[PDB]
C-alpha cells in the first residue's frame, strides 16, 4: 500500500505528505521577496532575475495586478501562480457587481485561501506549488498583508517575507521592530518607505542590485501601481548618497 | 469527466475499525490545545494561539468563531479544514432554520448539523474526513447551556468540560477533580487559567490566549434599542486588554 | 485639563513640598471626575481603564495612613470599593480585593485591624458562590492569626483547608497550606506535627513548580 | 515510497513534477522551430524534416494561423500541438463575438496558459508535450511567447526549441548584439534561415525543408502569412552563401 | 401602508404606521413593518406585506452571514447591491417596495429599491400607496443641515400627513431613528393619534347564553 | 488512473463474501452492547455506553437509543457518524408513509426500506457500507409486539431477544436459557440488568452507564406508550432488582 | 512494580541524615517521588 | 527543562565569561524552547566570538539575540515540526 504517499491521507503519523512537499515547491525558482507594513499605505518589493538576455525585462514580473485597489506577489513557478492569479481576479470582480463595493485585501486572502482548502481535502486536484502574499490598504483597518499558504491556512502578517532565504530575512525586519517597539514604519511618503525595504534586503543579501535586478511594488490608498525602471533606479540613487 | 475518482478514502481495516478515522483523532494531538468549561450562569471555553512567525499579527487570527450568537466554537491544531466546516455550517445552520423557523437552532441541533457535514465525508467519495475536532458550546430555551465534543470521525459527544489537543491527556484529568454543580461563569474562568497556563510551553500573555464566554444578553452587543424581546446576543469575545486582567488574578 | 498624568504626578511632589492632605483632595476629586469608557463606577463619573490609576492613589495614600492614625479607619475602606465595582465589568474585582492587601499588610498595622478586613472581605464570598477567591483569602487571613500568636484562630482555618485542598483543587496553593502550619506547631513546641507537615510541602513543591518568594520560604 | 512519476498529480519529493520533466524530453523529439520579434513584427521559421521521397514538396503548413494576427508553431508531438490551437481558435471567436476588435498578443497568451495548467491538476488528463511558440502583431508594439509544456512562459526576444534548441537557440543572442537598435522586418526573414542552417549539422542525416512566415505593419498590415514567390528562394541563396 | 425618511448630517432616519392594509377591511391595525436586514440596518416594507416579510429575510440571511465571514460592519451598499439583482432575478413579477436605511464607516446611505429592481437615492423618500400625500408635506418643511430633533418631527408629520389623507394608512406610527456616534434608536408607537374611546355599553354576555351541543375533553399532554 | 488507488470495496472473494461487509461486522464488538427483549406485555431495550466518565453529561443524552416514531422505537449499537445518517432517513421515510396513507408505519415496512439504503452501497457506489447497527422495536395491531434488528449487511429477521455489540455469543447464551413466553415487563427488565453485569468488563455497574427504552400499555387498548427512563429512574429499578 | 521501587526509596531520604531510624517521614516523600515518574510522559 | 533549570545554566557560565552590567539573561529564558546544556554552551562561546569582529570584549545584550538563533533551530529550516498540517 505505498500510494498512500502519493495523494492527501491520513497518515500513520497524523501529518499530510504532499502538503509538506507543497511548501518545497516554491524553493525550486529561488526567488526572495519581502514586504512591510507604511504609514499610510503599503510597499512591496522583490527580487528580479531574468535568466536570459531574450527575455523582455517588462514582460517578466512576480508581482501581478488583481485589482486597482489590490496588488498581489507570488513565490514559487509562474504556472502555479498564474493558475491562482487569474482565479483572483474572477473573485474581484464577482464581489463588486453581486455583493458591493471593491473587495479588500483581506476578503481576497480568504477567499483564495478556502478556495485552496476545497482542494487539499478533494483527493483528486494537487495542492498549488506557489504561496499567495496580497498587499493592499483597507479603508478601515488601515494597511495590511495578509500570505495564503498553499494549505489553505491564511494568517496577518506585520513585515512578511519569502524563499529559502526568508528566516534570514525575518531576522532583518524581526530585529528592527523590537528597538523601536512599533509595529510599523512611521514614515508617512511612499518614497521613504521603498528606499526603507531596499535597505534591508541589500545588506541582508550581501548584494547590490540595478534597476533590472529589483521589481518593486506600491500600494497607496484605493490605488495600486509598479514602479518602472526609471522610478527603482531614481530610489537606488538616494541611497548610495545617504548611506 | 471532471473527477475519476467515486470511491470512498475510508475502508474498514482488518482490525475492525477504519484507518482514516483513526489517524485522524491522532492529528488532533498534533496541534495546539484547546479546552472549556460548563457552569450553572455560561459556558467558559479558552484556547492558545500559536505564532508559526514572530512578527505575525495575533488579532486577524481568530481561533473562536461564532456560528449563531448564542453559540461559539473552538477548534484544536491550525485547523486546516475548519474554515470550510464553518462556512458550510452557517449555511446550514440558517438555511434549515432562520430561513425555515425563522430563529437560530438551538445547541443540540446544531452539533447534530455540524456532525452531519463531517459524517459525509467518511462515506461519500472524493473527500476525505476532517482532521479538526470542535466544541459546540451555546445556550437554548430548553436544555440550556451545553457543551457537545466533536469529534473528528463524525461522532458527537457531551460533556461538562473537556481538554483536546496536545495536552489532551493531563489537561483533561485535571478538571475532573476542579469542577462540581455549583459554578459561576467567572469561576470557570480561573479553571480555565490553572489548567492551560500548565500547557504553555511558550509566552504566556494575552495576546496568544483568545478566552470566549457566554454570559447574558448583553443589549450593548446589540446594536439596536427600544425592543424588549431581543436584549442581545449572550455570546461575547474578550479583548486582549480584559483577558490579561484575569491572568494577574490567579 | 483631563490630562490623568497632569492631576497624579502633581499629587504626588505636593507631598513632600507641603502636605499629603493637598494631595490627598486631588485623590478624592477623582471620584467625580476624570471620565472613562465603557460603563461608570461609583455612579458620579465614569472609571474603567483607568480604575488601576484611581486604585494607585489609594495605594499611594496606603503608606501615609500611618502617621496620620487611619489604621483604625482602614477597616471599611477597603470593602467600599467592592460595591463600586459592581457597576462595570468584574475583571478588576480581582486585583482589587488582593492588591490592596498586599500593600495593606506591608505597612506596620494593629493586628486587629488587619484580621477584621479579611474577614469583611470573606463575607462578600459567602453570599456569592465564589471559590477561589474565598481560599485566597482564607490562607490569608489564617497568617494573620499567626502573627497574634494564637492557636484556636489558626487551627480553625488550617483544619478546614486541609480536609478541602486534599482531594480538590489548588494543590500548587497546598504548599503554602502546610507551610503556614509548620508554623503553628513550632510555637507550640511540637516537632511532630511541625516536620510533618514540611514533609507535605515539600512533596508538591517538586511536582508544580513554586516561585522564588516560596521556595525561599 | 514508488511510483511518484506513475500519475500526474502526485508531486515529488523535492516538489516538482515528473510527467511535465517527461513532456519537456519529447519536445526535443521533434522537428526544431526558431521565431525572431522585430520592432514592426514578428517572424516565423521552423525546419520540417523530410522522411522519404514520398513527401509533397510545399504542400504541407505545420504553422497553424488564428485569425489574421497570430502565428502558431510548434515543436513537439504533431497531434498535441493541433489540439492547442484548436483551442485557441475558440477562445479567439469567443473574444471577438463579445469584445469586437481581435485579441491582442499579450492577451491569447493567458488562454493558452490556463488551459494547459488544467492538465496538470488531473489525474484523468496527460500535459501537453509540445511547446507552441505564438506571436504577431497586437495593438500596441508587438509580443513573442513561447508556450513550455510546463505552461511557463514570458516575453521572448526569440524562442527556439527542437532538437537544435541547444544551436538554433544559441546563435539569437548573437543577433541582440547585431542589431542592438533595431531589426528590419524583410532582413530578419533572411536572418531566419540561416539559424535554420546552422543548426542544421544535427539535421544532415536527413532532408529538411524551409518554410517561413512573418507579420508586420510595414507591409503586410497585420497579415500573417507564409513567404512565396522569389522572396523565399532570394533568402535560401544568402542563407546557404555563409554555409 | 406609508413610509417614509430623512436623511440628516449625522444619520439617517425613517417612519412607517402600524396599520396593514389587506384591501377595504384591514384586518390587522398594529404591526411591526421595519424589517431588520442586520443589527445596523434598517428596512421598510410597503405595498404587498407578503413579499416584503420573506425577501428581507432571505436577503438579509445572506447578509448577516457575509458579516460574519468578512467579520466587518455590514454597509448600506453593500445591502442594496444584494437586493438589487434579486428582484431582477425574477423579472419584475414580484411586486416589493423597500427603503433601506442606514449607515457605515464611510458616511451615511439612503436608498429605496422598486418592484422591478430600480433603485433611488435622495435625502428624503417614500413608498407606497400613501408616498404621494407624504411627499408634498416633506419637500415643503425640509432643508439643509437638519439635526436629530427636526428629522423626527419632519418624518412623523409625513406618515400623520398620510393617516389623514390616505385610506391606507392609519393608527399608531413607528419612527426608527439612526445615528452614527450611537447605536440604532426603534420607537414604536412614537405618535398615536388614533385612540379609540370606550363604548356605550357593555356587550359581555352572562353564562348560559349559547347552547351547547356536546362537550368533550382532548388529551393534550401524551 | 483511479484504478489503482481504488482499494475495490464491493468485490466477491474466492471463499464467497465481501471484503468490506466481513470487516465491517467486527466494528459492532468494538462499540457498546444493545441487548433488546421482548415481553408479552410490552418490549424492554438495553443498552451501555462506551468511554465514559465523571465529565459525561448525564443530564440530558442518549448515545445508544432514539426515537423514529410514536409507537415505534430504536437501539443504536455501532458508530454513530453512520447512524445519523440512516436515522434521519428514517424518520423522513416513516412520515412519507404516514403522509400518504395517513396511518401509522409498521416495523417490517420500515425495515426493509432503511435495509435497502445499506444494500445499495454493498452493490453500486462504490463507497463503504454502514458499519453501524440498529434494533427496530415498535408496536402493531397486526403481527403485535414486533422486534427487529439489523446489520451492516442489510439483512433483518425476527427475534424474541437479541444481543448485538461486545460480547454477542456470551449475552445470547444467558438469555436463551432464562427466556419464557409468559415473561411481563417487569421480569423482563431483570433479565437484562442481569446480562449487562456479567458482560461487562468493570466490577461494579452504576446507572450512569446504561440505557433503557421500554415501551409500555396502558389501560386503553389499541394505543401503546414510549417512554424513555431518566437517570433518575434508572437509579430506582436498580435498588428493587438488587443489582445496586 | 511501583509499589516495590518504594523499598528503593524508603531510606534514600533517610541517608542525607545518617540516621537508622525510618519514621513516617521518610514514607511520604517516597510515594510522592514514585507519583511524579507515573504521571510523566 | 523549565525556566528554573535552565537559569542556573546561565548564571554559572556567566561567571567565567565577561558580560556588560545591562544585558539582561532572563529575557532569552523565556523564549526557551526545547533546548539543551550543549546549546545553552554554545551560545555564550558564540557570543563571544562575534564580539572580536565587532570590536568587542565584554559580551552585550545584543549578541546574546543574534547568536541564539543559530542553535535554537533543531534539524534543519523546520524547526522540528514548524507550523502547518
Amino acid at each position: 500500500a505505498g500510494y498512500d504517499r502519493h495523494i492527501t491521507i491520513f497518515s500513520p503519523e497524523g501529518r499530510l505528505y504532499q502538503v509538506e512537499y507543497a511548501f518545497k515547491a516554491t524553493n525550486q525558482t529561488n526567488i526572495n521577496s519581502l514586504a512591510v507594513r507604511g504609514k499610510d499605505c503599503t510597499v512591496v518589493i522583490s527580487q528580479k532575475k531574468v535568466p536570459d538576455k531574450l527575455l523582455d525585462p517588462t514582460t517578466v514580473s512576480y508581482i501581478f495586478c488583481i485589482s486597482r485597489t489590490i496588488g498581489m506577489v507570488v513565490n514559487g513557478p509562474i504556472p502555479d501562480a498564474r493558475n491562482a492569479a487569474l482565479r483572483a481576479k474572477a473573485e474581484a470582480a464577482e464581489f463588486r457587481y453581486k455583493y458591493g463595493y471593491d473587495m479588500p485585501c483581506d476578503v481576497l486572502a480568504k477567499r483564495m485561501a478556502n478556495l485552496s482548502q476545497i482542494y487539499t481535502q478533494r483527493a483528486y486536484m494537487r495542492p498549488l506549488g506557489v504561496i499567495l502574499t496580497f498587499v493592499s490598504v483597507d479603508e478601515e483597518l488601515g494597511p495590511s498583508i495578509y500570505k495564503t499558504d498553499p494549505a489553505g491556512y491564511y494568517v496577518g502578517y506585520k513585515a512578511t517575507a519569502t524563499g529559502p532565504k526568508q528566516q534570514e530575512i525575518t531576522t532583518n525586519l524581526e530585529n528592527h521592530f523590537k528597538k523601536s517597539k512599533i509595529d510599523h514604519i512611521n514614515e508617512e511618503s511612499w518614497e521613504k518607505v521603498v528606499e526603507f525595504a531596499i535597505t534591508h534586503m541589500i545588506d541582508a543579501l550581501g548584494t547590490e542590485f540595478s534597476k533590472n535586478d529589483l521589481e518593486v511594488g506600491v500600494a497607496t490608498k484605493d490605488k495600486f501601481f509598479t514602479l518602472s525602471a526609471e522610478n527603482i533606479e531614481e530610489r537606488l540613487v538616494a541611497i548610495a548618497e545617504q548611506d | 469527466m471532471t473527477d475519476r475518482y467515486s470511491f470512498s478514502l475510508t475502508t474498514f481495516s482488518p482490525s475492525g475499525k477504519l484507518g482514516q478515522i483513526d489517524y485522524a483523532l491522532t492529528a488532533v494531538k498534533q496541534g495546539v490545545t484547546s479546552l472549556g468549561i460548563k457552569a450553572t450562569n455560561g459556558v467558559v471555553i479558552a484556547t492558545e494561539k500559536k505564532s508559526s512567525s514572530p512578527l505575525a499579527m495575533s488579532e486577524t487570527l481568530s481561533k473562536v468563531s461564532l456560528l449563531t450568537p448564542d453559540i461559539g466554537a473552538v477548534y484544536s491544531g491550525m485547523g486546516p479544514d475548519y474554515r470550510v466546516l464553518v462556512d458550510k455550517s452557517r449555511k446550514v445552520a440558517h438555511t434549515s432554520y432562520k430561513r425555515i423557523y425563522g430563529e437560530y437552532p438551538p445547541t443540540k441541533l446544531l452539533v447534530s448539523e455540524v456532525a452531519k457535514i463531517m459524517q459525509e465525508a467518511t462515506q461519500s467519495g472524493g473527500v476525505r474526513p476532517f482532521g479538526v475536532s470542535l466544541l459546540i458550546a451555546g445556550h437554548d430555551e430548553f436544555n440550556g447551556f451545553s457543551l457537545y465534543q466533536v469529534d473528528p470521525s463524525g461522532s458527537y459527544f457531551p460533556w461538562k468540560a473537556t481538554a483536546i489537543g496536545k495536552g489532551s491527556v493531563a489537561a483533561k484529568t485535571f478538571l475532573e477533580k476542579r469542577w462540581n454543580d455549583e459554578l459561576e461563569l467567572e469561576d470557570a474562568i480561573h479553571i480555565a487559567l490553572l489548567t492551560l497556563k500548565e500547557s504553555v510551553e511558550g509566552e504566556f500573555n494575552g495576546d496568544t490566549i483568545e478566552l470566549a464566554i457566554i454570559g447574558d444578553e448583553n443589549p450593548d452587543l446589540l446594536g439596536y434599542t427600544g425592543i424588549p424581546t431581543d436584549k442581545g446576543p449572550r455570546f461575547r469575545k474578550l479583548t486582549s486588554q480584559e483577558i490579561n486582567d484575569r491572568l494577574e488574578a490567579l | 485639563m483631563s490630562l490623568p498624568g497632569s492631576k497624579l504626578e502633581e499629587a504626588r511632589r505636593l507631598v513632600n513640598e507641603k502636605q499629603y492632605n493637598e494631595a490627598e483632595q486631588v485623590y478624592l476629586s477623582l471620584l467625580d471626575k476624570d471620565s472613562s469608557q465603557s460603563s461608570a463606577a461609583a455612579g458620579a463619573s465614569v472609571d474603567d481603564k483607568r480604575r488601576n490609576e484611581q486604585e494607585t492613589s489609594i495605594l499611594e495614600l496606603g503608606q501615609l495612613y500611618v502617621t496620620m492614625g487611619a489604621k483604625d479607619k482602614l477597616r471599611e475602606f477597603i470593602p467600599h470599593s467592592t460595591e463600586y465595582m459592581m457597576q462595570f465589568a468584574k475583571s478588576k474585582t480581582v486585583k482589587v480585593l488582593k492588591t490592596l492587601i498586599e500593600k495593606f499588610e506591608q505597612v506596620p498595622d494593629s493586628l486587629d485591624d488587619q484580621i477584621f478586613v479579611c474577614e469583611k472581605s470573606i463575607e462578600f464570598a459567602k453570599r456569592e458562590k465564589r471559590v477561589f477567591l474565598k481560599h485566597s483569602l482564607s490562607i490569608k487571613l489564617a497568617t494573620l492569626h499567626y502573627q497574634k500568636k494564637q492557636y484556636k484562630d489558626s487551627l480553625a482555618l488550617i483544619n478546614d483547608l486541609l480536609r478541602e485542598f486534599k482531594k480538590l483543587d489548588d494543590k500548587p496553593s497546598l504548599v503554602d497550606v502546610h507551610l503556614l502550619e509548620s508554623k503553628v506547631y513550632h510555637k507550640l513546641r511540637n516537632l511532630a506535627k511541625s516536620k510533618a507537615s514540611l514533609t507535605a510541602a515539600r512533596t508538591a513543591a517538586n511536582s508544580i513548580y513554586c516561585p522564588t518568594q516560596t521556595v525561599a520560604e | 515510497g514508488t511510483g511518484y512519476d506513475l500519475s500526474n498529480s502526485v508531486f515529488s519529493p523535492d516538489g516538482r513534477n515528473f510527467q511535465v520533466e517527461y513532456a519537456v524530453k519529447a519536445v526535443e523529439n521533434g522537428t526544431t522551430s526558431i521565431g525572431i520579434k522585430c520592432n514592426d513584427g514578428v517572424v516565423f521559421a521552423v525546419e520540417k524534416l523530410i522522411t522519404s521521397k514520398l513527401l509533397v514538396p510545399q504542400k504541407n503548413v505545420k504553422i497553424q494561423v488564428v485569425d489574421r494576427h497570430i502565428g502558431c508553431v510548434y515543436s513537439g508531438l504533431i497531434p498535441d500541438g493541433r489540439h492547442l490551437v484548436n483551442r485557441g481558435r475558440e477562445e479567439a471567436a469567443s473574444f471577438k463575438k463579445l469584445y469586437k476588435t481581435p485579441i491582442p498578443i499579450p492577451a491569447f497568451a493567458d488562454r493558452l496558459g490556463q488551459y494547459v495548467q488544467a492538465h496538470t491538476l488531473y489525474n484523468s488528463v496527460r500535459p501537453f508535450g509540445v511547446s507552441t511558440i505564438f506571436g504577431g502583431v497586437d495593438k500596441n508594439g508587438a509580443h513573442l511567447y513561447m508556450l513550455e509544456p510546463s505552461g511557463s512562459y514570458w516575453g521572448y526576444k526569440g524562442a527556439a526549441t527542437g532538437k537544435g534548441r541547444q544551436s538554433a537557440k544559441a546563435e539569437l543572442e548573437k543577433l541582440v548584439d547585431h542589431h542592438p537598435e533595431g531589426l528590419s522586418a524583410r532582413e530578419a526573414v533572411k536572418q531566419a534561415a540561416k539559424i535554420i542552417y546552422l543548426a542544421h549539422e544535427d539535421n544532415k542525416e536527413k532532408d529538411f525543408e524551409l518554410e517561413i512566415s512573418w507579420c508586420s505593419l510595414s507591409e503586410t498590415n497585420g497579415l500573417h502569412k507564409f513567404v512565396k514567390g522569389d522572396l523565399l528562394q532570394e533568402a535560401i541563396d544568402f542563407a546557404q552563401k555563409e554555409i | 401602508t406609508t413610509i417614509v425618511g430623512v436623511k440628516f448630517n449625522n444619520g439617517v432616519v425613517i417612519a412607517a404606521d402600524t396599520r396593514s392594509t389587506q384591501g377595504p377591511i384591514v384586518a390587522d391595525k398594529n404591526c411591526a413593518k421595519l424589517h431588520r436586514i442586520s443589527p445596523k440596518i434598517w428596512c421598510a416594507g410597503a405595498g404587498t406585506a407578503a413579499d416584503t416579510e420573506a425577501v428581507t429575510q432571505l436577503i438579509g440571511s445572506n447578509i448577516e452571514l457575509h458579516s460574519l465571514y468578512t467579520s466587518r460592519e455590514p454597509r448600506v451598499v453593500s445591502a442594496l447591491q444584494m437586493l438589487k439583482q434579486h428582484l431582477f432575478k425574477y423579472q419584475g413579477h414580484i411586486g416589493a417596495y423597500l427603503i433601506v436605511a442606514g449607515v457605515d464607516p464611510t458616511g451615511s446611505h439612503l436608498f429605496s429599491i422598486h418592484a422591478h429592481g430600480s433603485t433611488d437615492v435622495g435625502y428624503y423618500l417614500s413608498l407606497g400607496s400613501g408616498s404621494l400625500a407624504a411627499m408634498a408635506v416633506l419637500e415643503s418643511h425640509w432643508k439643509q443641515d437638519l439635526t436629530k430633533e427636526e428629522a423626527i418631527k419632519l418624518a412623523s408629520d409625513a406618515i400623520q400627513a398620510g393617516i389623514w389623507n390616505d385610506l391606507g394608512s392609519g393608527s399608531n406610527v413607528d419612527v426608527c431613528v439612526m445615528e452614527i456616534g450611537k447605536d440604532a434608536e426603534y420607537l414604536r408607537n412614537y405618535l398615536t393619534p388614533n385612540v379609540r374611546e370606550e363604548k356605550q355599553k357593555s356587550y359581555k354576555f352572562p353564562r348560559g347564553t349559547t347552547a351547547v351541543l356536546k362537550e368533550s375533553i382532548v388529551n393534550i399532554c401524551d | 488512473g483511479s484504478r489503482r488507488y481504488d482499494s475495490r470495496t464491493t468485490i466477491f472473494s474466492p471463499e464467497g463474501r465481501l471484503y468490506q461487509v466481513e470487516y465491517a461486522l467486527e466494528s459492532i464488538s468494538h462499540a457498546g452492547t444493545a441487548i433488546g427483549i421482548m415481553a408479552s406485555d410490552g418490549i424492554v431495550l438495553a443498552a451501555e455506553r462506551k468511554v465514559t466518565s465523571t465529565l459525561l453529561e448525564q443530564d440530558t443524552s442518549t448515545e445508544k437509543l432514539y426515537k423514529l416514531n410514536d409507537k415505534i422505537a430504536v437501539a443504536v449499537a455501532g458508530l454513530t457518524a453512520d447512524a445519523e445518517i440512516l436515522i434521519n432517513t428514517a424518520r423522513i421515510h416513516a412520515q412519507n408513509y404516514l403522509k400518504t396513507y395517513n396511518e401509522d408505519i409498521p416495523v417490517e415496512i420500515l425495515v426493509r426500506r432503511l435495509s435497502d439504503i445499506k444494500q445499495g452501497y454493498t452493490q453500486h457506489g462504490g463507497l463503504r457500507p454502514f458499519g453501524v447497527s440498529f434494533i427496530y422495536a415498535g408496536y402493531d395491531d397486526r403481527y403485535g409486539y414486533q422486534l427487529y434488528t439489523s446489520n451492516p449487511s442489510g439483512n433483518y429477521t425476527g427475534w424474541k431477544a437479541i444481543s448485538v455489540g461486545a460480547n454477542t455469543s456470551a449475552a445470547q447464551t444467558l438469555l436463551q436459557m432464562d427466556y419464557k413466553d409468559d415473561m411481563k415487563v417487569d421480569d423482563a427488565i431483570e433479565l437484562a440488568l442481569k446480562t449487562l453485569s456479567k458482560t461487562t468488563d468493570s466490577s461494579a455497574l452504576t446507572y450512569d452507564r446504561l440505557e433503557f427504552a421500554t415501551i409500555r400499555k396502558g389501560a386503553n387498548d389499541g394505543e401503546v406508550y414510549q417512554k424513555i427512563f431518566k437517570p433518575q429512574e434508572i437509579k430506582d429499578i436498580l435498588v428493587k432488582t438488587g443489582i445496586t | 512494580a511501583d509499589v516495590k521501587g518504594v523499598c528503593t526509596e524508603a531510606g534514600m531520604y533517610a541517608l542525607r541524615e545518617r540516621r537508622i531510624h525510618v519514621t513516617q517521614e521518610d514514607f511520604e516523600l517516597a510515594v510522592g517521588k514514585v507519583m511524579n515518574k507515573n504521571q510523566e510522559t | 527543562r523549565d525556566r528554573r533549570e535552565r537559569r542556573l545554566i546561565f548564571g554559572t557560565i556567566a561567571s567565567k565569561m565577561s558580560l556588560a552590567p545591562e544585558a539582561d539573561l532572563d529575557s532569552l529564558i523565556i523564549r526557551n524552547d526545547s533546548l539543551s546544556g550543549a546549546v545553552i554552551a554554545a551560545i555564550m562561546q558564540e557570543a563571544g566570538l562575534r564580539a572580536v569582529r565587532k570590536n568587542r570584549y565584554v559580551i552585550l545584550q545584543s549578541d546574546l539575540e543574534e547568536a541564539y538563533a543559530t542553535q535554537v533551530k533543531t534539524d534543519n529550516t523546520v524547526d522540528k515540526f514548524d507550523f502547518y498540517k
